[PDB]
RNA sequence: AGUGAACCAGUACCGUGAGGGAAAGGUGAAAAGCACCCCGGAAGGGGAGUGAAAUAGAUCCUGAAACCGUGUGCCUACAAC
RNA sequence: GUAUGAGUAGCGAAAGACAGGUGAGAAUCCUGUCCACCGUAUGACUAAGGUUUCCUGGGGAAGGCUCGUCCGCCCAGGGUU
């Protein structure tokens, strides 16, 4: 199976329009203010739910 | 699957070289038409 | 319960050393599948490690890995515990008085290379 | 011609090795001998001479600015010495 | 006083067309949210329009502007660079060619 | 176009070989070819400077069309073009 | 010279995992530990053939079907008695 026509500017324009991206769920962290995806670390600051994580 | 072209050394300068295509007649006269056109490699 | 993207043999493999793992270190970066499927295999190993006798010790050597050491220990020698040793002397008497649920998941960031969702699971 | 055979030395740093031998490596001429060299190196500086040993270099490809071909050809002869030295700096 | 500063990145080996996906993100944000969804989104050009962003904003402070509050992103597109050409041989002893696609990228930002 | 060849051309490249055989000219009058600073690993860019002109910055005279974008005045989700 | 097909087919037999290094940046480079594969060969030596691909120190624009701090790639020196 081949094209039997080639497919227009508006053809192909209206195709693409469920063809984007998203940018879901970010919120500002508690401790530090920043904007962070939620239920995930803060990567700013290591802090997730009030603690300290990625220190020792 | 064996190819055509199989590299030898001494047949390449036996079949091809110098000496060959100045022992014949016919030889000279391809030495001739190469050096007139320019080449810059007139014989292997 | 998960195949891992492995045959029948290679995903047990995997499970037992990621296991050993974590056993050794009690903190480890992974991704998010594998991630739940040892959480559960790490904690049937602790509750091995709190029954304490030799039918459970023996039972756990089928799935610990061996031939790794797990030291930060010498009083003077070169004396080295074993990873089944750790088990058995000193996670086992640490989680006595909890009941289940021995480890936690975080949830960080996606790798560069891949784009998979990372994790780190650690113990208390 | 016993004064056009050695055409220099080389420093380099196996070379240096081999003077604490008692070695010396010098550049001669191609066409040159075994024997033509050891001759002309007892006549420049008076030394005796234990056994020359002799190699040939090939051409390097070189390549740089959209025009390539090769560097020269090279004769590398290493001459030992029985007792005497030869100071180059 | 002119109020507005642009940077740009020319040839960038990246296509085009996915750079577009990108950047329709961004456009109309004040530069204190178009950061952050930079930061979390992990497409390769996302990363490089940072690095755009961030000229423009050092631009607008050091040789004009002020306030980095009360910046916005009011202008950006993706143009085409020159394309390298290659050639993937096939079976059976032809080939085809294969396009090494580049990107002009730029960004603008005023005071509001 | 004019020699295959205005340029390092009977060259690169193709073939065991005899042999076949290209593409590719132009900153400015003068290199005065961007000291110094800022973002950035760099590439690239923004100021400041050269210059009659830099949107003449080396992919450099002019800079058409296909093709790819951004902004807007008017129209469009009961319709067979 | 540039589109359409389209961000689609494909990415060329096979087992990895974690800790720590380096770095602007790491699934892909280094070091370790355990695991797995060949073993009349996927081990060792050699004649053709190739012709510098060999060793040491740097590099990351292109080549490498992804990545790259790496390389049979690029730059500088050196090696065959
Ligand atoms: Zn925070």
């Amino acid at each position: 199976a081949v094209p039997a026509r080639r497919t227009s500017k508006a053809k192909k324009a209206k195709r693409r329009t469920h063809y984007k991206l998203t940018i879901k769920g970010l919120n500002a962290c508690s401790n530090c203010g920043e904007m962070k995806k939620s239920h995930h670390v803060c990567p700013a600051c290591g802090h997730y739910d009030g603690k300290d994580v990625m220190s020792k | 699957m064996k190819r055509t072209y199989q590299p030898n050394k001494r047949k390449r300068q036996k079949v091809h070289g110098f000496r060959k295509r100045m022992s014949t007649k016919n030889g000279r006269r391809v030495l001739a038409s190469r050096r007139r056109k320019g080449r810059k490699v007139i014989s292997a | 319960y998960r195949k891992l993207g492995r045959t029948s043999s290679q995903r047990k493999a995997m499970l037992r050393d990621i296991t050993t793992d974590l056993i050794i270190n009690e903190r480890i970066v992974t991704t998010e599948a594998r991630a739940k499927e040892v959480r559960s295999t790490v904690e049937k190993m602790i509750t091995l490690g709190k029954r304490g006798d030799l039918h459970a010790r023996r039972q756990a050597a089928t799935f610990v890995r061996n031939e790794v050491a797990s030291v930060r220990e010498e009083d003077e020698s070169i004396v080295v515990e074993s990873a089944l040793q750790k088990l058995f002397n000193d996670l086992g008497p640490r989680f006595a008085e909890r009941q289940g649920g021995y480890t936690r998941i975080l949830k960080t960031e996606p790798r560069r290379g891949d784009a998979a969702p990372m994790v780190v699971i650690e113990f208390v | 011609e016993l004064l056009d055979v050695i055409k220099r030395p080389v420093i380099t740093e196996k070379s240096m090795l081999a003077m604490d031998e008692k070695k010396y490596t010098f550049e001669v001429d191609t066409r040159a001998n075994k024997t033509l060299v050891k001759q002309a190196v007892e006549s420049a500086f008076d030394v005796k001479v234990a056994n020359v040993n002799i190699l040939n270099v090939r051409p390097k490809f070189k390549r740089m600015g959209k025009y390539a071909g090769y560097t020269k050809k090279r004769r590398k002869a290493i001459v030992t010495l029985t007792e005497d030295s030869k100071e180059i700096q | 006083q002119i109020t507005s500063a642009k940077a740009t990145a020319k040839t960038v080996r990246t296509s085009p067309r996915k750079a577009r996906l990108v950047i329709d993100l961004i456009r109309g944000k004040s530069v204190a949210d178009a950061i952050s969804i930079l930061k979390f989104t992990p497409n390769k050009s996302a990363g490089i329009i940072e690095k755009v962003l961030m000229s423009a904003v050092a631009n607008a402070e050091n040789n004009f502007d002020l306030d980095v509050e009360s910046l916005v992103v009011s202008e950006a597109f993706v143009n085409e660079g020159p394309t390298m050409k290659r050639f993937r041989p096939r079976a059976k002893g032809s080939a085809s060619p294969i396009n090494k696609r580049t990107s002009h990228i730029t960004v603008v930002v005023t005071e509001k």
